RNA sequence: CCAUGAUAAGGAUUAUAAAUUGAAAGUGUUAAUAUCAUAAUCAAAAUUUAUUAUUUAUAUUAAAUAUGUAUGUGUAGAUAAAAUAAGAA
């Protein structure tokens, strides 16, 4: 007499907080007052919905090449799957592996401000991609099968107000979600200012503007991802100084007001 | 409670599906934008103080 | 009529009834809005 | 020009509504009322004017102004006397009370009886058409899976119209307030009718042959070939190249030595270096904007580094990169870009 | 006919001057231009209809260029073409969606601060009514569908369902 | 090409026209003559229901 | 936007969409008052520095008027800014004569 | 500048050569007699 | 309204002649800075914030804020307008049977009972509350003043 | 399983069923805050009496 | 409620009686029109004139959506021709020179 | 749709005997992509240039458990021959196979090398009617 | 025209045979524009906004 | 799901949605595989500091790397399927079962039209129009005329 | 205000009143950025440099992203083993072994 | 998958002047009857369906992939369209 899709569920969020919570009264909706999300699912069962819903590319669907059946019946026909290994005697080989699905970001307002080419939509929110947890991407381990759930899924349970969600995002939603989620004050009261992986960027934008090229200086501070130092914007106005350019300082300097925590009052 | 708190819908029924009434007031084009320009308490007494 | 209830900026047939102005009547203003100066609320963002 | 076909700054509205009267009426409306806020503005920008007509001083900063150049068409530098320069702000200020005048006239014409606010001799401002908007769909009015025959018998012809009146303000000078009420007009508008500001207005730009220099074309020339597909990303740097501001003088140098070296005047190497009073061989240099031979950053000859003697860690050629990455004071990594035979046989370099 | 383009340099002749070709490399490094080296000089062909005020049509400008086998896949093509960002495709992308005030606002938001609560689609609230009214006369043409079974077929230590008839 | 006979008829009309603001009371033999009449006319305006998408109305079949 | 795309979550993306639309700006100069008198006693655009500035800028001129349109960028301001480079390059090189 | 123009509200600055608004459009929808002569 | 509060408007323009002038702005009393700084807080703002600050959650919360502090008067989701004024009889005719061309909602003060026609002052004297009445109306009005 | 609490039903028991959603009149859902806490003449029983308080 | 703006705000005239004069009704074989005006359209043209609509400058009229008619966009006011053109102008007339024509080529 | 052959046959019409805008049907399906021409022969139903890459279903761009079908615009190439290696093409009723090697397939598309419309027609997929209207064309024997 | 010089090239030709009977091509599939294709076909013409079609771009 | 609580009457409503993820991938995509196309099948000398083996080796080398995108969205937008955003009626743009301004089928333009929902004119049914541009050349001059006022009016620097 | 017969017995403004547009104009506030003040001068180097959450963006055809490009390529041949894009093949180099390549 | 509504096609006697040769009687998708099931295009695909104007002999495949078949005395039966800037009495 029960006809259900899902034989078991879990819950969002664990013993020490449920045990006391239950005793106080949680308003349900009212006209449907049970939810059974995304969230609540198990691991085998959203891994099995996260596979569908992506036309053909998608893992879900046979002939996409991450099917892991061994067999397959096209119309009383049974199909045999290739095995990959054999695949590959006709069919060269050519995998860059995961680097290859995300551009840096300085393309990403070419890109309508995306660094990830996989076949979900990527939000740098939190809240789309959110299965129990805040949604993040990482940048390195990006999979067709996404472990994470954090793509946008066209046809999964509870896509929908995703979906529209994603439709109705400001104009920047993207690049300031990603801005704002990284690089942000220290809780000391310290600048983010000092990362080791751009330091020497940032070396060579000084000692490119201290020998005088203020162009060339220029050039690599359009490639720095990540607050530039003080000592920056110092080598950059001193640079400034002899020529009399007056503009291109100020506008320097009015690029680190407010922009960018102001390190550039000093 | 609140007595300016009152029903925006009328209660649910077939007359809803059945006739072309609208469940929304139309956009009106001469309100302002909602924004947000003002003090707390708070910081009116910061300043005086 | 119709499970899809007409979006009444867009439809004629509500703008122009009886009941809101037609076209041929003199398509001014109607009334001053003073939202904003009558009360103010203070900023309180959600994001720190 | 004199009083209609020219001005400072012009402003045009471009409102759009969904039946014609609409915008027609609309801008009847906005024109009465850009005619009484133009009138003020113009009105109060006249007795300014007027004031300034009746006597007032000259800055020192405008007669600087007007005394700075080489040589003026007498051909040597040329005194402005205060006075003069007082003539010539007088003879401005009279050409500005005429167009004040003007407006301020055309303004005051449209009454009631005899308003015509489409020619622009009559009101200020005036108004012009512009063409509808007027889009024809054409479709099926059947639903049918049977017969084409049928579909295409039933075919309606409906259409989307937009209206354009376009509303024209030439003013004589620039006014951040008449811009101000004019933005604001959208606020206000008619029922269902959007607009548009066009504004068209004059301001200096700045031409410098320091940054933009005029020089002979180049004793190599460039062929077609430096313009292919992505040549643009790739052969070319964008406007305007870097120069150098900034030199370094050396050894058997003297002031004239180093200014004949820089292509310029004594006098003008003295003067932005005025700091100094004698230039020492090792020193640094500002470099006078004017100058003729101002060098480019990385000129195109490659700097190469020799293994040769070296420092002490040998004193007979040079093994490891960091210790070059020294030497040249970069990054290890960018030595290791630009040599690809040296990275690639060892990093010690065998 | 078939012959050599040439060019004379201005110190060769007995009078100087700038060369045309020249002038267009000037301006091929001042707004960045393609120079199309197989550009054939027998193809030039002002297109007919659009530029000579003899057709009806006629736009003073070269609507089309008239090259037959001219197609979105050459890389010229590519070079000088609109991309789709910001065009109209967008605009459609984001204003065009089954129930249109889901652009507007979140459903949820909207109900929850005008209603004191979230509300049902129409449609959902159909099926509902009806639930109740045809409850209320016949029972048991029914089955009991849900999203998940395992709160029916283990319900709570409570949970005694009242008897029917 | 405007020559062609609908278009001569046109040109006709024009110079008529014209003939008659020069000499007033030309205006009589002219108008008598039936130059200054104007005829309407025209093609009938295009529609996809037509074959030739004019005139010709699409095939017919008994069932 | 007064209308319908002024107020609500849409408004964001219209709004900016409108001025990514209007991105363009019109440069424009005579060439009547680029003839004057330049600090060093030169006159800044003669007539042949004219006639190679009208065969460089080929239809960008008309009228007597040089007119640069700068769509290069999403914004105005760095139209403006990308505008005026062009402008004094291209005088630059048409000073040459 | 004020808000609002002083040539709206100040008497001083009153133009004398308006007119009222029914005035105009009483004098304006009149047809008038159009036998004015005898024969025509 | 108030209306003259539009002067404040005039600020952002004012200040931004002052840095073209060379007047720094940080001369001025502290006084006058904070009527200027609140003036600024009325009317100004970036690109940046107007990209946004229409999005639906921050209205909704103005909205709330309204809510929290009891003025739900002139918000226009939040308020429901019940009232309506009926027509003028002509004694050109009872005969004729007027109806609406067209409907708009406008403030009670331009036309509602003079003030020698209604009893005194009723906000103090009269408790009056508008309310639905509960049973079914086959005709007249659904609301009724009690 | 299923049962008069959990179905959907107009009536109950020859009265209209309270546990249906759409059988209130809408300004119930209407929001509210709890008034117990306050002074007793404060909570919303008492609310014709509300404009004299003092 | 949202509803509340779309209540009758004045009473309905009743139907109290009968067919008004010359209506349509249908007897055996009858080809009823209920839109068009049973006797305004039988009356001779010769008489009544090819109008439809008062006669005016058209920039008066709007065609009306929906409805298979004209409306006037200032209701059921009119101005005739003469306050269109100037005081006593020649075929009302911008001015009394040319026509249109005239007018376009004597400037050119 | 009359019969339905597919999903689609619930979702849509027919609508007599349609034309549609030049090159633009909803549906491809090329009758015409198996159409021989000896001095065409690299011309047609092919890549406009010799001189582009294969396209992508020539190489295995991800970590594959393993595929069914090969995609059928895979061009031929001479190790689809030698390597001796299950060539699989999804046509109808089931899957085409390429079984035989030929040194005359290389460098053309399977989307060329496989019938779209088999004049062997069976008749247990026809209807009565069917097979009679079939009969009818001279197609079908009785 | 210009063109780039030492390259060897054509001069358009005067005599109709040497168009005839020359190798060039006839458009086969469709048609294409740079900027046109965004607004697809003929017959389906996309606006973006409702701009008078003589608006003029101060 | 499963048809359970379903909240639209029409089910494949959903599909409108996916069709503006398509879109949304599109412009995401579209800048990059472009440029990669054209890097990649470009014959003449890439530039002059990109001559030769360099050029082949690059070339190679970015088709490789628009291969290994794996979810890209190269598919022609004339292949994508349009459905009204109301009924989930579908429709072949360039035909008339399609309505390009509104982006809806014929059946719900009808519908839309003759219950006033949508706002526009009758015009006579068989001729050009109200407009002057159509009724001079018909569908292929206005297009024209649209391709003039969005592009060539602007002289581009 | 004290015109009584407003809505109801026709009386529609036809001029939106001084009043109505005073308040309209002061509901909303005014962009900082339409006052278009420049003193300085054009920013030639660093302007169109800055940092790339603000950045001015390209737009449109492809010409104009010429800084991009540079990063797409770079970008590109640093994740892209030749040891990989050896394998991709030109038609006519897999054509070669067809019994007839060439006529 | 049973589960009401609603717009097509279809020429047969209101005529010429300052003027329209396309109609309501309903053609898949739309709102109250529920009680078998996920069937939806994002490419490259399988002819049986009454309801469709194709290029007919000087020159003939280049860009999204684009049709290999039927020369037979303008030839059976039976069918199609039009009195509208055209020319019919
Ligand atoms: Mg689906
Ligand atoms: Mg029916």
């Amino acid at each position: 007499s029960v006809s259900g899709v899902f034989s078991k569920g879990r819950g969002i969020g664990h013993e020490a907080t449920t045990s006391i919570l239950r005793y106080i009264p949680r308003a349900r909706v009212p006209w449907q007052p049970s939810r059974f999300g995304r969230e609540n699912l198990t691991a085998a069962d959203m891994a099995r919905l996260w596979s569908r819903g992506r036309y053909r590319d998608g893992p879900g669907n046979y002939n996409s090449g991450y099917c892991t059946e061994r067999t397959h019946v096209l119309e009383e026909n049974t199909v045999s799957i290739i095995p990959r290994r054999e695949l590959e005697k006709y069919m060269p080989d050519i995998t860059i592996g995961p680097k290859a699905l995300v551009t840096p970001v300085s393309l990403m307002n070419a890109r309508n401000g995306h660094r990830v080419t996989h076949d979900l939509l990527h939000s740098y929110d939190p809240h789309i991609g959110r299965l129990g947890k805040p949604a993040v991407v990482d940048h390195d381990n990006i999979t067709v099968e996404d472990p994470n759930r954090v793509g946008l899924n066209a046809a999964t349970l509870d896509c929908r107000g995703r979906i529209y969600r994603w439709l109705r995002r400001g104009p920047f939603f993207q690049v300031d979600n990603y801005f704002r989620r990284s690089v942000k004050l220290n809780r000391d009261g310290t600048l983010p200012t000092d990362f080791v992986h751009e330091a020497p960027l940032m070396r060579k934008i000084i000692r490119l503007a201290h020998r005088g090229h203020l162009k060339a200086a220029c050039e690599e501070y359009r490639r720095v991802t990540t607050v530039p130092p003080v000592e920056v914007y110092r080598a950059l106005t001193a640079c400034c100084v002899p020529g009399a350019k007056l503009a291109d300082a100020v506008s320097i300097f009015e690029d680190g007001d407010s922009k960018l925590f102001y390190v550039s009052r000093d | 409670m609140l007595s300016q708190n009152v029903a925006k819908t009328t209660v649910p029924s077939y007359y809803m599906i059945r006739t072309n009434l609208p469940h929304r007031k139309p956009q009106n084009q001469w309100e302002g934008v909602y924004y947000y320009s003002g003090i707390t308490k708070r910081q009116r007494h910061l300043i005086l103080l | 009529v119709g499970y899809t209830p007409v979006n009444p900026d867009t439809s004629p047939m509500v703008a122009y009834s009886q009941y809101h102005w037609h076209y041929n009547l003199p398509q001014g203003m109607e009334r001053p809005h003073s939202v904003n100066r009558t009360f103010a609320a203070p900023f309180q963002s959600n994001h720190s | 020009e004199d009083g209609i076909r020219g001005s400072e700054v012009t402003y045009k509205i471009v409102l759009e509504g969904f039946w014609d009267h609409h915008v027609m009426k609309l801008a009847e409306d906005v024109c009465m009322f850009l005619k009484d806020v133009g009138r003020q503005i113009v009105e109060e920008k006249l007795v300014a004017v007027r004031r300034l007509l009746q006597g007032g001083a000259v800055d020192p900063e405008l007669l600087a102004a007007f005394n700075c150049a080489r040589a003026g068409p007498f051909g040597g530098l040329d005194e402005y006397d205060k006075e003069e320069v007082a003539n010539f702000l007088r003879s401005d200020l009279r050409r500005l009370e005429e167009q004040c005048l003007s407006v301020i006239n055309r303004c005051n014409v449209p009454v009631p009886g005899a308003t015509n606010i489409y020619d622009p001799h009559t009101s200020w401002p005036h108004v012009e058409k512009l063409e509808p908007w007027v889009r024809m769909a054409e479709f099926w009015t059947s639903s049918s899976d049977t017969s084409f025959t049928e579909l295409e018998m039933s075919t309606a012809h409906y259409e989307f119209r937009k209206f354009f009146r376009v509303i024209i303000c030439k003013l004589p000078f620039q006014s951040t307030e008449f811009e101000k009420r004019m933005y604001d007009i959208r606020h206000w508008l008619h029922r269902q009718t959007s607009c548009e500001f066009h504004t068209i207005y004059r301001r200096n730009v700045i031409h410098d042959s320091a940054v933009f220099p005029t020089e002979h074309d180049p004793a190599t020339p460039t062929t077609h070939e430096h313009h292919r597909m992505f040549s643009f990303a790739l052969d070319w740097q964008s406007a305007p190249v870097n120069r150098l501001s900034t030199d370094t003088v050396h050894e058997g140098e003297s002031w004239d030595a180093v200014a004949q070296r820089l292509g310029c005047s004594v006098g003008e190497l003295k003067d932005a270096n005025a700091e100094r009073e004698t230039i020492e061989a090792g020193v640094v240099i500002n470099v006078p904007v004017t100058a003729t031979r101002r060098l480019t950053s990385f000129g195109a000859t490659p700097l190469v580094l020799p293994l040769k003697t070296t420092s002490a860690k040998d004193g007979e050629r040079i093994r490891t990169w960091e210790e070059a990455a020294a030497i040249l004071d970069c990054t290890v990594e960018e030595l290791q870009q630009c040599n690809g035979h040296a990275a690639l046989t060892y990093q010690k370099k065998e | 006919g078939v012959h050599r383009v040439g060019y004379t340099h201005p110190s060769t002749l007995p009078v100087p001057c700038a060369q045309r070709w020249d002038l267009r490399l000037a301006r091929a490094r001042i707004f960045q231009e393609y120079i199309e080296e197989k550009a054939p000089g027998a193809w030039q062909l002002e297109d007919e209809r659009s530029m000579s005020p003899e057709f009806k049509t006629f736009t003073g400008y070269p609507m089309r260029d008239m090259r037959p086998g001219y197609g979105q896949n050459l890389p010229d093509y590519i070079m000088k073409k609109r991309l789709p960002n910001n065009t109209h495709y967008e605009l459609f992308a984001r204003r065009d969606i089954p129930n249109e005030d889901n652009a507007m606002y979140g459903k949820y938001l909207y109900d929850m601060t005008v209603h004191g609560t979230s509300l049902p689609s129409t449609y959902r609230m159909h099926k509902d009514i009806n639930k109740a009214q045809r409850n209320d006369r016949k029972l048991s043409g029914n089955r009991f569908k849900v999203l998940c079974s395992s709160g029916a077929k283990n319900p709570p230590s409570g949970w005694e369902p009242i008897p029917d008839a | 090409s405007i020559a062609n006979e609908i278009a001569a008829f046109a040109l006709r009309m024009a110079v008529a026209n014209a003939l008659v603001k020069l000499i007033p009371l030309t205006r009589i033999p002219l108008k008598k003559s039936g130059l200054l009449s104007v005829d309407r006319r025209r093609e009938r305006g295009q529609f996809p229901g037509y074959l030739d998408g004019k005139k010709v109305k699409r095939r017919f079949a008994k069932r | 936007d007064n209308l319908q795309y002024k107020r609500y979550d849409w408004q964001g993306w219209y709004q900016r969409m409108l001025d990514v639309h209007n991105r363009n700006v019109s440069l424009r100069c005579r060439i009547c008052d680029l003839q004057r008198l330049d600090g060093n006693g030169v006159q800044f655009v003669d007539m042949q520095t004219e006639r190679r500035l009208r065969i460089l800028a080929q239809h960008r001129v008309g009228m007597g008027v040089l007119k640069l349109d700068a769509d290069k960028y999403e914004d105005q301001a760095d139209n403006v800014t990308f505008g005026t480079t062009k402008l004094s390059e291209l005088l630059a090189d048409a000073r040459k004569a | 500048s004020a808000n609002i123009p002083r040539s709206v509200w100040d008497p001083a600055q009153h133009n004398p050569n308006w007119s009222d608004s029914y005035g105009h459009d009483i004098t304006n929808r009149r047809a008038w007699p159009a036998r004015k002569w005898t024969v025509g | 309204a108030n209306i003259n509060v539009v002067e404040k408007k005039k600020v952002p323009l004012v200040l931004a002649q002052m840095d073209e002038l060379g007047v720094p702005r940080t001369h001025l009393s502290r006084v006058l800075m904070d009527e200027v700084e609140d003036s600024l807080r009325k009317f100004q703002t970036y690109r940046s914030r107007f990209y946004e600050w229409g999005r639906a959650v921050k209205q909704f919360d103005f909205i709330e804020f309204r809510r929290r502090n009891g003025w739900l008067y002139d918000l226009h989701l939040m308020k429901c307008t019940t009232k309506q004024v009926g027509p003028l009889r002509d004694f050109n005719d009872p005969d004729a049977v007027q109806g609406a061309v067209a409907t708009a909602e406008i403030p009670a003060f331009f036309n509602e009972r003079p003030a020698w026609e209604r009893p005194p002052l009723e906000e103090t004297l009269y408790v009056t509350t508008n309310k639905e009445r509960y049973d079914d109306v086959r005709g007249g009005d659904i609301y009724y003043d009690d | 399983q299923a049962d008069r609490r959990t179905r959907h039903h107009m009536m109950v028991d020859g009265q209209i069923n309270p546990r249906e959603w759409f059988n209130w009149h809408p300004k119930e859902y209407q929001p509210w805050y709890f008034d117990r806490h306050k002074f007793l003449y404060e909570q919303r029983q008492y609310a014709q009496f509300h404009h004299l308080l003092c | 409620y949202y509803w509340s703006r779309y209540r009758m705000p004045t009473q309905m005239p009743k139907f109290d009686g009968p067919a008004p004069v010359a209506a349509p009704q249908s007897m055996n074989s009858t080809k009823t029109n209920e839109f068009i005006d049973p006797i305004d359209d039988k009356f001779p043209m010769s008489i009544r004139g090819p109008l439809v609509r008062p006669d005016v400058p058209e920039d008066q009229y709007v065609d009306s959506w929906y409805i298979c008619t004209s409306m006037t966009h200032h209701m059921g006011d009119y101005r005739p021709w003469s306050a269109s053109a100037p005081p006593n102008a020649f075929r009302f007339r911008p001015f009394n020179e040319f026509d249109a024509k005239g007018r376009e080529y004597v400037q050119y | 749709l009359k019969i339905a052959k597919s999903a689609f046959g619930f979702y849509l019409a027919r609508r007599g005997q349609r034309k549609y805008p030049f090159l633009r049907r909803p549906h491809i399906k090329n009758t015409h992509s198996m159409n021989p021409s000896a001095p065409y022969f690299w011309s047609f139903m092919t890549a406009k240039s010799q001189m582009a890459f294969l396209p992508e279903e020539n190489y295995i761009t991800g970590d594959w458990t393993g595929k069914f079908f090969v995609s059928k615009r895979q061009v031929y190439t001479l190790q689809h021959a030698t390597s001796g290696a299950k060539v699989r093409v999804k046509s109808f009723p089931s899957i085409f196979e390429f079984n035989s090697p030929s040194r005359w397939n290389i460098g053309k598309e399977m989307n060329t090398l496989t019938k779209p419309r088999m004049d062997l027609i069976d008749e247990q997929m026809l209807t009565k009617k069917q097979r009679l209207d079939y009969v009818r064309a001279g197609l079908l024997p009785k | 025209m210009q063109q780039i010089p030492g390259k060897v090239d054509q001069t358009p030709f005067e005599e109709d045979q040497t168009w005839l009977l020359h190798s060039i091509p006839v458009q086969q599939l469709e048609m294409h524009h740079h900027e046109k294709d965004l607004q697809d076909l003929p017959f389906i013409n996309h606006e973006q906004f409702p701009r008078s079609l003589e608006w003029n771009a101060p | 799901m499963r048809h359970i609580g379903q909240d639209v009457p029409k089910r494949h409503t959903h599909f409108v949605l996916e069709s503006r993820l398509m879109y949304e991938k599109s412009f995401r995509d579209c800048w990059l595989h472009s440029v990669c196309r054209a890097i990649s099948q470009l014959d003449e000398p890439l530039s002059k500091t990109v001559v030769g083996t360099h050029q082949k080796m690059l070339q190679r080398k970015v088709t490789c790397f628009q291969y290994n995108q794996y979810g890209l969205f190269k598919t022609p937008y004339y292949r994508l399927a349009n459905v009204d955003r109301y009924h989930a009626v579908q429709g072949v743009a360039g035909t008339r079962e399609w309505v390009p301004y509104v982006n809806v089928s014929y059946w719900t333009m009808n519908k839309m039209v003759r219950g006033g929902n949508l706002l526009v004119h009758r015009v006579h049914y068989t001729g050009w129009g109200t407009d002057s541009h159509l009724k001079k050349g018909g569908w292929e001059h206005r297009w024209n005329k649209v391709l003039q006022r969005n592009v060539l009016q602007y002289s581009r620097i | 205000s004290h015109r009584r017969d407003y809505i109801r017995m026709g009386y529609i403004p036809r001029y939106t009143p001084w009043e109505w547009i005073a308040i309209q104009e002061a509901d909303q506030p005014l962009i900082a950025e339409q006052i278009r003040q420049d003193n300085i001068g054009t920013s030639y180097f660093f302007s169109l440099n800055r940092y790339w959450r603000y950045k001015a963006s390209p737009h449109g055809y492809i010409r104009h992203f010429e800084n991009e490009v540079r990063d797409l390529l770079q970008y590109v041949d640093g994740v892209t083993p030749w040891k990989q894009a050896q394998k991709i093949r030109t038609y006519w180099e897999v054509r070669s072994h067809h019994p007839m390549p060439q006529f």
